[PDB]
Parts: C-alpha cells; structure tokens; sequence
C-alpha cells in the first residue's frame, strides 16, 4: 500500500510511466513524484528526503499552533486580543501589556523582543547543531532524521512494522500540514482574514464567497 | 473486510449469529436476513437481482428529486414546480412541461404522449436488460459492463469486487433517504431540500418531533 | 544538421568555442550550448528537463498567440490578456468572439470543474499512453498528433524539431515579456506596441516606468 | 407545396421500379392504361373546377 | 507507456450499436462503414424482367407480357452515358458519391451560414431575400443586378457540375484529386489517406444534420443559426 513496486502512487491509474527509477519505495511516503527530477541523485534525495521530513513537523506544529489562539478566543477564553490572527500576531510582544500567554499577565508577560530574539537563536542554535551533528547527550537511536531513541518517549515505535505505518502516517499528515501552511499564507495575504474567518465566508455562500471573489484584487491596473 | 467469514456486520459486535447461507460471496453481505426471506438458494438470487435494480433506481431518484428543486433555490433555473412530488402537474400548466424552464427544450403538451412514449422505449429497454439486445448479451443479469463500462472502471477483478460494495451501499443509502423523501412529502407537505433548510436554520424547532408529531396521530 | 553535432551554433557565438559542457553534444534540438550552472549535469536530469523544456514551449507558443488575437479583434473589445478571466463575472459573462450565444459561460466553478477533469485525463494519457497512443516517444508521439505527416522524414523531424524548440523558445521569453510588461505598463501588450509605434523614444520602458519602479 | 411534392415524386417514380404485383395488376406495359387513368385523372378535375 | 487505466481498450468493430452485426453488403472497406443500414437500401437490389406486351392489332389475341426471368444487375458500373452513367440507382459507390456531395454541400453551407450571420447580422433565411432585392456582399453592393447574376450562377453550376459529371472512375468520382488536392494530403494509398476519408465523411455528416438543424429551427423558431443560439440562452 505505501512500500513496494505496488504501493499507492501521485497519478494513480496513469502513475505507471510517471514513477522515476531512483524510487522504488523504500522511503515513507513514495509515491514516485519526481517529473523535475531532483532526486535522481542519491545523496541529493537523501538531503531532499530530511528537508521535506523537518519541513513536514514544523509544519505540523504551525498548522494547529496558527489556529489554536484563534479558535479559543473565537469561543472560550478570548483573552486574545486581535493577536489571535497568526498573521497579525506577532506585534504581541508590542503590546504596552506585553505578550502575555492564553492573554494571562501573569503569564511570560514578555515585552523585550531582542530578548526573545536571542533566546531562540540560543536554544534552536544548539537543537539544530545536534541535529546536524548526529549525535548528543540524549538518546538519538543513531538515525539523525529518525532520532527516536529520546525523542520517543511513550515508545509509540518499539516495533519496526508500526515503525514504517507510523513514518507514512508521519509525513502524509506532514505533507497536508505543508500544503495548508502555504494555504495559510496565500490567504492571508490576499485575504488579510484569519483562516476561520475565511472558513465562515465559504460556509455563508459558497458560490459569491470563493477565491475567484478575489481574483481582480491583484490586477495590475496601468 | 467487506468479503469472506470475517467480515463486517449489521449487528457491529453483537451479530454472531448470521444466517449460514449469508457467508460473504456477494457485495453488502452484512448477515441481515433476519426474517430468513432469503433461505432458498434461487429466491436469495432473485432478491439480489431486486435490491441491485431497486438501488440503481434509487440513486437516480434520490438526486432527480433534488436537483430540479436545489437548482430553483440557488436561482440558477425557473422550473414549472421544482418540488419533485408536484412536478408531475407541470405537463397540466398552460405551456406544458418545459425542461429547465426553456420553452424551446423538451416542450411536452400531452401526458397521453408521455406515457405512451414511456411503455413503449421502457418496454424495450426492460426487454434488452433481461434478455439481450442492441446494447449488448446477457451474461451477468445486473451487472453486464462492456458497453455499460466504457470508462473501464470495473476492468481490475479487486477493484470491482469493492467497487460493488460501494454501488450497493450507496444505493442502500439511497433507497432508505428516497423512502424518507416519500414519507416527509405526505407529513412537511414541502420538498426535502425546503425540509433540510428548516432543519438546518432551527435544527431545535424545525424538527419532526417540534411540528407534526403529535399531529399525525 | 547544422543545428546537431560540434558545428552546432552557439549562445555565446564566437565566444563559447571554448565554453561548452561535456555533456552537451549537439545530439538534442536547440543545443546551443549554455548551461552555464550545470543543471543538466546529470544525465537523468537532463532528460527530464529537456521534456519540461519543450512542454513549457509548446504551452508558451500556445499562450503568446491566445494572448494577442482576443486584443486584436474588435468583437472580443481588444480585451487585454491579464483582465480576460473577469470576463466570467460580467453580465454577460464569456462569449465567444463577442457574438452572443457561443459558449455563453457564467459560472467559474462550473469552467474549473470540466478543466480538471479533462485536462487530467490528457495529461494523465500523456504520462502512461491512453487512446490516442501507446509506448510512443514522451515529448514526440506522433501518429494522432502529427496526422499531416509533415514531419515522416528523420532528416526533416529533426530540423523541425530545431524551429519547434526555437519558436517556443522565442514564446516563452516574449511570454515572460508579456507577464513583466502587464505588471509595469498594465495595458495590453498590443498596446505597448501601438504606443512604442507611435512615440518610440517618448513611449519606452525607461521613459515613464523605469523612475517609478523604486 | 405541390410542387415540391410532386418534383420529390418524380424523383421516386424516377428511382424506384413498380412492384412485379403491381404491373401486371395495373398493366403497365400497357399504354391504354395510362389513357384510362389520365382519362380518370382529367374528369375528375373536371368536375373539381367546375 | 502503455495505459488501459483511465479507459476500457475493449477489441471489436465500431458499429452503429454496441453489438450487431455488419450487413453482409457492407463490408468495411469504404470510409466511414458502420454497418448501418437497417433499410437495406444498399443491398444489392434484385429485379424480374417482364416480357414486351403483345399491342399488334393485327393478330387475334395481344396477351400481356410474363416474367422473362429474373436479373441482379451489376451495380456502380459508370458508362458514358450523360444523363445516367450509374448502372443501377441503388449501388453502394453511387450513394457513397450521393454522401459525399450532399456532405461536401453541407460542409460550405454550414460555415456560410455561420459566418454571414456574424458577419452581416442577418439570418441565413433572410438573407435570400435581402440579395434578391439587393445584390450585396460583406455590405458591400456588387457591380451586378440580380437578373445576370440568376443567369450566371445557372450557367457556372452548370459547367461546373458536367465538368464534374465527365469522370467515369467510380473511386475518382469521389475523390477527384489532380487540381483539387494541390497538397497531396490524400492522394496516395496510405493509411493518412485512409484516416483522411474518414475524418472527411464524419465532418461531412456532421454538417448534413447539422444544416438540417439549421432550416428545422429556422421553420419552428424563425430564426437563424446564430439567432437560434442567442433565442435558447434567452429561453432560460
Ligand atoms: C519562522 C516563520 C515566520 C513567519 C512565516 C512569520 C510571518 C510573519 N511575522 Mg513573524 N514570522 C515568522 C517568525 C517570527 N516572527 C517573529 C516576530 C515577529 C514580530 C515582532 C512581528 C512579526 C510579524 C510577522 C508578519 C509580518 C511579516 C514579518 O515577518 O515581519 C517581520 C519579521 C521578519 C521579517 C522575520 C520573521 C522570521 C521569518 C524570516 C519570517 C519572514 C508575518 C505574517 C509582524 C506582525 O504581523 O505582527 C503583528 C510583527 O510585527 N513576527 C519571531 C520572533 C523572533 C519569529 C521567529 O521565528
Ligand atoms: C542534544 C539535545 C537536543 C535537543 C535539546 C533537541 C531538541 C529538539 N529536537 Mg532534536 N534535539 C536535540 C538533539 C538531536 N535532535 C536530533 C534530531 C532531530 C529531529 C530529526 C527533529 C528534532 C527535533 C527537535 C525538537 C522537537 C523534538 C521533540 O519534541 O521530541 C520529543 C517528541 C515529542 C515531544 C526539539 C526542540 C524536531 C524538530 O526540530 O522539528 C520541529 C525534529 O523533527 N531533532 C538529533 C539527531 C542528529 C539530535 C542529536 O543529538
Ligand atoms: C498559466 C495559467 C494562468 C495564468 C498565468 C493566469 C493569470 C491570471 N488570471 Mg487566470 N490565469 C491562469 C489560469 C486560469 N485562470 C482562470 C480563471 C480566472 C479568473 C476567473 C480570473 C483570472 C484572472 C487572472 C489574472 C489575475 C489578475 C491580474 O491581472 O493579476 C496580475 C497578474 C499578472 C500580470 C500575471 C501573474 C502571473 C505570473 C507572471 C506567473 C504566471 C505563471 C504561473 C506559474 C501560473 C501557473 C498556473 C497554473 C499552472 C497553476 C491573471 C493575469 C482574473 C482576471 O483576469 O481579472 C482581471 C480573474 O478574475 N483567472 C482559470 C479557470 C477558468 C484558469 C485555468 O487554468
Ligand atoms: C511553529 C510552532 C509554534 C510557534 C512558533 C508558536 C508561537 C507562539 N505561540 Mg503557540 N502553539 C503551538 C505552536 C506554536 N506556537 C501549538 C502546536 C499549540 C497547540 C498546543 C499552541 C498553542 C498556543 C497557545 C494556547 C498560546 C500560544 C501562544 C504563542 C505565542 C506566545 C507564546 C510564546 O511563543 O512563548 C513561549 C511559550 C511557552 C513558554 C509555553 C510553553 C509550552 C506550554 C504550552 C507565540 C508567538 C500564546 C499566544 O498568546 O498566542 C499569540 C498562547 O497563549 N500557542
Ligand atoms: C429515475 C431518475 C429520474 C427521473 C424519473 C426524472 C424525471 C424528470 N426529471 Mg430529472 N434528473 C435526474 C433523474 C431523473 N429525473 C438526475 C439524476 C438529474 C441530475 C442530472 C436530473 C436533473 C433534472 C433537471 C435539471 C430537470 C429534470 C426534470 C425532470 C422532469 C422532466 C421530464 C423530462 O422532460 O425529461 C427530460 C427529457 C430528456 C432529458 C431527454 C432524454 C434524452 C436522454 C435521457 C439523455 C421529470 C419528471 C426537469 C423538470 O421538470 O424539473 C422539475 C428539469 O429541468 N431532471
Ligand atoms: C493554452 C492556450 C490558450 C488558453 C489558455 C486560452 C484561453 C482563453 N481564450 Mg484563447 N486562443 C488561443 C489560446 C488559448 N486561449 C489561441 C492559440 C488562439 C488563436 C486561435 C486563441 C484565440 C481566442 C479567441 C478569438 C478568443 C479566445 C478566448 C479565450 C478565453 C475564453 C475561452 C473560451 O471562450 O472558451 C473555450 C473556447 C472553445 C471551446 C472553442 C470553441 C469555439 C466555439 C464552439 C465555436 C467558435 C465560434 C464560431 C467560429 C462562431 C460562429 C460564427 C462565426 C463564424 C462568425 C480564455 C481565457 C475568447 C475570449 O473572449 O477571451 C476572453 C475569445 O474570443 N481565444
Ligand atoms: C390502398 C391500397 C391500394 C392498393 C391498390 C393495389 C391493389 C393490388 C392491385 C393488383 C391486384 C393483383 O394482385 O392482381 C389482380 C388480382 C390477382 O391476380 C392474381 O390472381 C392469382 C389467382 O388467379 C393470384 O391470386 C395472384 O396472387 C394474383 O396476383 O386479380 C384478382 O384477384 C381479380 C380481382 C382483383 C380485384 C382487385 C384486388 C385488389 C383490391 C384491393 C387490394 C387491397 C390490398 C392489397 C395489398
Ligand atoms: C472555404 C472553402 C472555399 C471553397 C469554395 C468552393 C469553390 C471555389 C472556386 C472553384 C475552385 C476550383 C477551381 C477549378 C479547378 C479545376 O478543376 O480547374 C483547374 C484544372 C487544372 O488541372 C487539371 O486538372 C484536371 C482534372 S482535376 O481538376 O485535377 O480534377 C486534370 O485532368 C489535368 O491534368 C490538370 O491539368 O483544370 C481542369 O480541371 C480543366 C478545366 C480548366 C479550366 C479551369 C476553369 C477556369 C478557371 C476557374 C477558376 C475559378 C476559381
Ligand atoms: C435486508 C432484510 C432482511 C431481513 O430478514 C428482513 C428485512 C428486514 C425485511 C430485509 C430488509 C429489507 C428493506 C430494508 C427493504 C427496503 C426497501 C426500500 C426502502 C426501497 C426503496 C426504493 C425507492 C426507490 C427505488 C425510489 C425511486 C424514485 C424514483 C424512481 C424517482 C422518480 C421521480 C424523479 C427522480 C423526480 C420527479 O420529480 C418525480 C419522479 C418522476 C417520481
Ligand atoms: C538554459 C539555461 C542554462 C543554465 O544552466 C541555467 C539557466 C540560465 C537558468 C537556464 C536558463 C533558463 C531560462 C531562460 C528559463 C526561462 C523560462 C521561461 C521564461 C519560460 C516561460 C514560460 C511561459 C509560459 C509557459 C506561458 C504560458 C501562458 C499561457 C498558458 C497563457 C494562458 C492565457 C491565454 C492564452 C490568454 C488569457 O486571456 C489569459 C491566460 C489564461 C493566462
Ligand atoms: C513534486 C516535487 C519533485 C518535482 O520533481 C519538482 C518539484 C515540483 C519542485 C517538487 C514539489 C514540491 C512541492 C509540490 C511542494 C513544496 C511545498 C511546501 C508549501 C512546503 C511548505 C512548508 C511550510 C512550512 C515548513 C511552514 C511552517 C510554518 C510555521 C513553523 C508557522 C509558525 C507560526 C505560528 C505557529 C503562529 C504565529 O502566529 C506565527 C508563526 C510563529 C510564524
């Protein structure tokens, strides 16, 4: 179904001449899209293959992490005060208040942005460097994309059959987290609406409320 | 998971006790006979000869009583009465029976014409379901593909095996949503997607129980 | 001939006899050398983006006629190419030619659904065969897609493939003008021409867009 | 409308032969039998206008 | 690349049905056969010969003629005869020339129709009649009155069509080629020529029934081609 010469493929029923030899599915999720061509060399798939992967969790975490203020104060706690449209949420740390967590004072209540700024740069710094370096004090199973020796605490991987099941599950769950953080953005810009907000306008009317309501806002009059 | 003894069943867990000659050799076997209607061998055939026919009939009631009426409250057409139980007395209106409204399309004035146009083309094409004809020989009674598949959609023997599941199961759902669009139309008195708006608009009072209900009696 | 082998011309003329790829021998139309960035290095790659290449063409040369005649003809109002989709939301949204009654579209959804259905299927027959042919060349089938037979003759298909590639080549750049020049001037670019026709030192790039651009 | 009824006639009575039945019934070998329907044809027209 | 995945590359001969059989007269071999024929008119027609009948006054009995046998004359025979060159009226090549003018016309017509009703804004119908009163073209009004051009459209079709009617092979009746195909897209016998003529039949049937579309809405609508489209829009 997802490894093999029979595994599910991009183009389905027309997929037979479309699939590059260099995949052969023995990587999660190949479904043999590669018409440019950019795999045909190994250790540039191997490189590819970490990208999408790290690009694919980050992703993850921005598709839920982009709605869940939204969402909340949209119904609950609504304590975020027009910093809950991702987009227009980052000034948060601008606020006379500061940025207060789930719009709590008590909460970080951060107001430096330089300060934030180092500290990020410090502890992604070192994560990113011990991803790259392929090794550190913490378990790290030996594979550097697949690091599940710490990083898997509940064990939700000790056998490798769910292993393969579970990286497929990874990275097609990754790859629709992709292809709707680029929806998120595109979005944003054209819309300058929160992804709900845009959600609600499809569900009010469909037919007016689409994207080709906003296709001439971009025309380049003369 | 849809063939052979461990298969799904009607009952979910509690469905043990399925009839023996239910034993998943056909699409949407979930073990149902529970009446034993279909415990002879050729009569179990026949039945699955009607619940095919009775589906396929179904799925195309199902979105004919839909559309005529969903296109009119979008305003994309102006039918004569785009409710499916009144659009029979469209043929008695002064300009007769016009297709999405066009004067210049279909255009009937006689329900005479109609009806005596429908025994003879419906009387034929029964004819060539069961016995053969310009469309092509019988072979399996309810499912003849060749001509009838020319997209090829059932060319793979796996895919067609599930594929018959899925037929079935959405002309099951169809059947019982069709038998709904019957029994609503006697009791709303309104075309079900009149029934669905109401409902959706106030899903607390714009239900069966909140109107009727106690009415019928 | 001329256009394959070592003889081959040049992009850099005179100035490239010493500046060619290895991996560029002249065995491929419009092999004028380039590849400056070793893209095609790999030999997989360049087979993959030699195909791109012509398809990109064929869609550009289709594309740089389809954007000037609606703009040269008076029944279609000389719409400009960048403001022709609107069109399905005017009142009378599309007609063919400007005479009422051709195609009469008004409904986006309605064009984008027949589209994606049919044009899946023709590029999904293009990828692994279908009606039309099977287990012919990826980027030249022939048969159905040449019935003229024009091109039947290996020495002529080979020279055709050359004004092929190189009139697809010229589509793709003035298709690119097309885009940047939409973006600048905002007026069609049968206009642009028109003004550059008829003021060419005053009606140029420089003389009223460049300044603005930053 | 007779007109194009009767060049389209003739066109058949052109095209196709008289069934074998037919031309031994009307003797159409025969021209007297043209006399006696031509005789019939002109007096019931005859009659029409008068 | 192969395929057989978005369609059903199912093997048999394209028929007029989804299965029948070709009518034994037709074969195959000719553009376009589709075994369609339910009326048999290209059947081979089989006809009796009856006897001279006795009409001699000078003999005491003048029996009518009888059956002198029975005759299958050989069809799509062309002689030099003007007026009838066919051998029979009812011959598979005859009316494959019949399908051929008849589509070729239609062809011309379809297009003409078209074009002068976007052209000049008048229905095809009413067209006849506005030339008949005026003589114009493209709005413009031709150097010619009607009555010479009555005379010479007479005189033109007529060398045109006996110039037409001089060839006496069958196949080279339908398909001249020489001066008109200047081309040689179709001239040789290659399979292109084969795929050629039957492009050409399709077209040319498209465009009988189409032209027929065209004067049944003109009788019921009373409107031209392009009238006719712009009126089943409205009619919405
Ligand atoms: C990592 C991805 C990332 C993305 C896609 C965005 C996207 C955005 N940020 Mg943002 N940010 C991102 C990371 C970060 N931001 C901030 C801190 C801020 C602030 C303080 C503000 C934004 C703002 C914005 C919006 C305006 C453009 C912008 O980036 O402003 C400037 C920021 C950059 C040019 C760099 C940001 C990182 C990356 C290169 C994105 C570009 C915009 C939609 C603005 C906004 O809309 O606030 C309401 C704004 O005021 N961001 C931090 C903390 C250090 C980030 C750390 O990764
Ligand atoms: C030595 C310290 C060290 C620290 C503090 C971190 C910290 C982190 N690593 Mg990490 N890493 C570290 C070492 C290493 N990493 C990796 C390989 C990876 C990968 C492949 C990924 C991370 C990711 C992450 C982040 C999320 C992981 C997570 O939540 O896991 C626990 C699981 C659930 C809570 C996180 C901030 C993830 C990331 O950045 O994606 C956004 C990620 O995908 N690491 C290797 C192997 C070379 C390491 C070797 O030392
Ligand atoms: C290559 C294909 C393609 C391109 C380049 C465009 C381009 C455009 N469309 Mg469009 N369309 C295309 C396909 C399709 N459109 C529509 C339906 C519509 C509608 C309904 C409308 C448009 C409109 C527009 C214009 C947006 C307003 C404007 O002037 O912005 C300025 C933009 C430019 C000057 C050019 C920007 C393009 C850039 C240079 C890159 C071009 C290549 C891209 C990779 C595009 C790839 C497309 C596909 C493959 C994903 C714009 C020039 C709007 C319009 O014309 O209103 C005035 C509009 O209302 N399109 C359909 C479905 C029927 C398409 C199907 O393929
Ligand atoms: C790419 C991943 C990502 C990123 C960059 C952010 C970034 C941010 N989030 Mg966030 N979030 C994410 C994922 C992410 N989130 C996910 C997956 C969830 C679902 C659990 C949430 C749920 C969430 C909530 C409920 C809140 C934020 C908030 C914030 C903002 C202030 C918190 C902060 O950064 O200080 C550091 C944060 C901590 C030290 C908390 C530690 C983690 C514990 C929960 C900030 C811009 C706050 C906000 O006001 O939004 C503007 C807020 O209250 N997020
Ligand atoms: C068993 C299925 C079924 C049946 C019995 C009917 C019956 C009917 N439909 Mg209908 N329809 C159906 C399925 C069905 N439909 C489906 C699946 C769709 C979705 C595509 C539609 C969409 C539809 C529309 C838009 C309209 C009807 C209309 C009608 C009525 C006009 C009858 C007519 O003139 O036929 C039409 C004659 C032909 C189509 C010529 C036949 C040529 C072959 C069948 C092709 C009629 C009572 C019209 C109506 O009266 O609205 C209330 C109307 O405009 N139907
Ligand atoms: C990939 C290339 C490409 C693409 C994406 C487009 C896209 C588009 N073209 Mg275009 N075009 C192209 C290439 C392309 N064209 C080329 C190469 C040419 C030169 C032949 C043209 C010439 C052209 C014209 C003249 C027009 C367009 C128009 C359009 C727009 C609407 C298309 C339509 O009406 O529906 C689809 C079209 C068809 C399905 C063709 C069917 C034609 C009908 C059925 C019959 C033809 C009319 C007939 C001759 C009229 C009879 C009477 C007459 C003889 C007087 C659309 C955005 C129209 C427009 O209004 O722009 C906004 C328009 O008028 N194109
Ligand atoms: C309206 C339909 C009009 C039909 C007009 C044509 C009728 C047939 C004309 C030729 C008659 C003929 O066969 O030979 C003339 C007929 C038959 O002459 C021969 O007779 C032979 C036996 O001697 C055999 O029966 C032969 O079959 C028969 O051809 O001669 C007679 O039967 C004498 C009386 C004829 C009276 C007229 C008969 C036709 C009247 C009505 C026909 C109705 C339906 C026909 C179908
Ligand atoms: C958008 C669609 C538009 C369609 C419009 C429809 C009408 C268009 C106008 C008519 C076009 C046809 C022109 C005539 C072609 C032809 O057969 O003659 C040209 C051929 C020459 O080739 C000769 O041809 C002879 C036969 S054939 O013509 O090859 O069949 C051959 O035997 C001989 O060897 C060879 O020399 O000559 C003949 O067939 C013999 C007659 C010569 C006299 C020609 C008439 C004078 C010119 C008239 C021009 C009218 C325009
Ligand atoms: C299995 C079992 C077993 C055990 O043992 C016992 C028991 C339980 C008994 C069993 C069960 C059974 C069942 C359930 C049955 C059901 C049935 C149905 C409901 C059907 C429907 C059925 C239904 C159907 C067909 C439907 C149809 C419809 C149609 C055609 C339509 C038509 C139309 C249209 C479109 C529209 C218009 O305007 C009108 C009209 C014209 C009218
Ligand atoms: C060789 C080399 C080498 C080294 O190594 C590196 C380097 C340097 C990089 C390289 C280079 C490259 C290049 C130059 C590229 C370019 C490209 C392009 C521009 C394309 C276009 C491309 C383009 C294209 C396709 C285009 C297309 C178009 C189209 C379809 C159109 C459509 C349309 C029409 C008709 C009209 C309407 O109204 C609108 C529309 C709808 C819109
Ligand atoms: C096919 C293949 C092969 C051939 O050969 C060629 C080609 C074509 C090249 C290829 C393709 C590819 C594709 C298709 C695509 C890509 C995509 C994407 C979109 C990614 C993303 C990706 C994306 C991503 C990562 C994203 C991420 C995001 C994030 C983190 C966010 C964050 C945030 C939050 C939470 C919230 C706040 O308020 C803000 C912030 C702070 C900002």
């Amino acid at each position: 179904e997802f490894y093999g010469p029979d595994r599910a493929k991009w183009l389905g029923p027309f997929s037979e001449g479309s699939v590059p030899s260099y995949l052969k599915g023995e990587f999660p999720g190949d479904y043999g899209w590669d018409t440019a061509g950019l795999s045909a060399d190994p250790e540039t798939f191997a490189r590819y293959r970490e990208i999408e992967v790290i690009h694919a969790r980050w992703a993850m975490l921005g598709a839920l992490g982009c709605l869940t203020p939204e969402l909340l104060q949209n119904n609950g706690a609504a304590d975020f005060g027009e910093a809950a449209v991702w987009f227009k949420a980052g000034a948060s740390i601008f606020n006379e208040d500061g940025l207060n967590y789930l719009g709590n004072p008590s909460l970080i209540h951060a107001q430096s942005i330089v300060a934030v700024l180092l500290t990020q740069l410090v502890i992604m710094g070192a994560a990113e460097a011990y991803r790259y370096s392929g090794e550190g004090p913490v378990e790290t199973s030996g594979d550097s994309l697949y690091p599940g020796g710490f990083f898997d605490p509940l064990g939700l991987a000790d056998d490798p059959d769910t292993l393969a099941e579970l990286k497929v599950k990874e990275i097609k769950n990754g790859r629709l987290a992709m292809f709707s953080m680029f929806g998120f953005f595109v979005q944003g810009l054209v819309t300058g609406k929160s992804p709900l907000e845009n959600l609600a306008d499809h569900l009010a009317e469909p037919s007016v409320n689409n994207g080709f309501a906003s296709a001439t806002k971009f025309l380049p009059l003369p | 998971e849809f063939y052979g003894p461990d298969r799904v069943k009607f009952l979910g867990p509690f469905s043990g006790n399925t009839p023996s000659y239910l034993k998943g050799e056909y699409p949407g076997d979930y073990g149902w006979d529970t009446a034993g209607l279909s415990a002879d061998p050729e009569t179990f055939a026949r039945y699955r000869e009607l619940e095919v026919i009775h589906a396929r009939w179904a799925m195309l009631g199902a979105l004919g009583c839909v559309t005529p009426e969903l296109l009119q409250r979008n305003g994309a057409a102006n039918f004569g009465e785009a409710v499916w139980f009144k659009a029979g007395a469209q043929i008695f209106q002064e300009g007769g029976l016009d297709y999405l409204g066009n004067p210049n399309l279909v255009h009937a004035q006689s329900i005479v014409a109609i009806l005596l146009t429908q025994v003879v083309l419906m009387g034929l094409i029964e004819g060539y379901r069961v016995n053969g004809g310009p469309a092509g020989e019988v072979v399996d009674p309810i499912y003849p593909g060749e001509a009838f598949d020319p997209l090829g959609l059932a060319d793979d023997p796996d895919t067609l095996a599930e594929l018959k599941v899925k037929e079935i199961k959405n002309g099951r759902l169809a059947m019982v949503s069709m038998f709904g669009f019957f029994i609503q139309a006697i009791v709303t008195g309104k075309g079900p997607v009149q029934n669905l708006s109401d409902h959706l608009a106030s899903p607390s009072t714009d239900n069966f129980y909140s109107l009727y209900a106690k009415t019928l009696a | 001939s001329q256009w394959y082998g070592p003889d081959r011309p040049k992009f850099l003329g005179p100035y490239s006899t010493n500046f060619v790829p290895s991996y560029l021998t002249g065995e491929f139309p419009g092999d004028y050398g380039w590849d400056t960035s070793g893209l095609s290095a790999d030999p997989a790659t360049f087979a993959r983006y030699r195909e791109i290449e012509v398809i990109h063409a064929r869609w550009a040369m289709l594309g740089a006629l389809g954007c000037v005649v609606p703009e040269l003809l008076d029944g279609t109002n000389h719409i400009a190419w960048f403001k022709a989709g609107a069109e399905i939301f005017g009142d009378d949204g599309i007609q063919y030619l400007g005479i009422p009654g051709l195609i009469n579209a008004k409904s986006i959804v309605a064009t984008l659904i027949v589209q994606v259905v049919l044009m899946s299927y023709v590029e999904g027959y293009r990828v692994n065969g279908g009606p039309a042919g099977t287990g012919l060349d990826a980027v030249y089938p022939g048969g159905n897609f040449d019935p003229l037979g024009l091109a039947d003759d290996p020495d002529t298909l080979a020279e055709l493939k050359v004004k092929e590639i190189k009139n697809g080549r010229l589509a793709m750049l003035s298709m690119f003008g097309f885009f940047i020049q939409a973006i600048v001037t905002g007026e069609g670019p049968i206009k642009n021409l028109n003004d550059h026709l008829a003021d060419a030192s005053a009606n140029n790039f420089y003389a009223l867009y460049a300044k603005n651009l930053a | 409308a007779a007109g194009i009824l009767g060049v389209l006639a003739g066109l058949f009575h052109l095209c196709v032969r008289p069934p074998q039945r037919l031309y031994n019934g009307l003797r159409m070998g025969n021209i007297e039998t043209v006399l006696s329907s031509s005789i019939a044809a002109v007096f019931w027209a005859a009659f029409v206008v008068s | 690349r192969s395929g057989g995945a978005g369609y059903r590359q199912y093997s048999g001969d394209a028929l007029w049905l989804p299965n029948t059989e070709r009518p034994a007269w037709l074969d195959g071999s000719l553009p376009g056969d589709r075994g369609f024929d339910p009326l048999g008119l290209s059947r081979p027609a089989e006809y009796l010969q009856i006897d001279l009948d006795e009409l001699d006054q000078n003999a005491a009995v003048n029996k009518a003629g009888g059956v002198v046998g029975a005759f299958t004359p050989v069809a799509d025979q062309v002689s030099t005869d003007s007026l009838a060159p066919y051998s029979e009226v009812f011959g598979l090549q005859r009316f494959r020339e019949c399908e051929l003018i008849h589509g070729r016309w239609a062809m011309l017509a379809c297009l003409g129709a078209l074009v002068q009703e976007g052209v000049t804004g008048d229905s095809w119908v009413a067209a006849q009649t506005l030339v008949y009163n005026q003589p114009q073209y493209a709005g413009i009004d031709l150097p010619f009155d009607i009555y010479t051009l009555a005379v010479l459209n007479s005189v033109l079709m007529g060398g045109v069509e006996l110039f037409r009617n001089s060839e006496l092979d069958p196949e080279r009746r339908c398909y001249p080629g020489g001066a008109f195909d200047p081309l040689n897209l179709a001239s040789d016998d290659s399979e292109r020529t084969q795929k050629l003529r039957e492009a050409e039949i399709k077209h040319a049937r498209l465009a009988m029934v189409s032209f027929l579309g065209y004067t049944v809405q003109a009788w019921y609508t009373g409107e031209g081609a392009l009238g006719s489209l712009n009126k089943f829009a409205n009619g919405f």
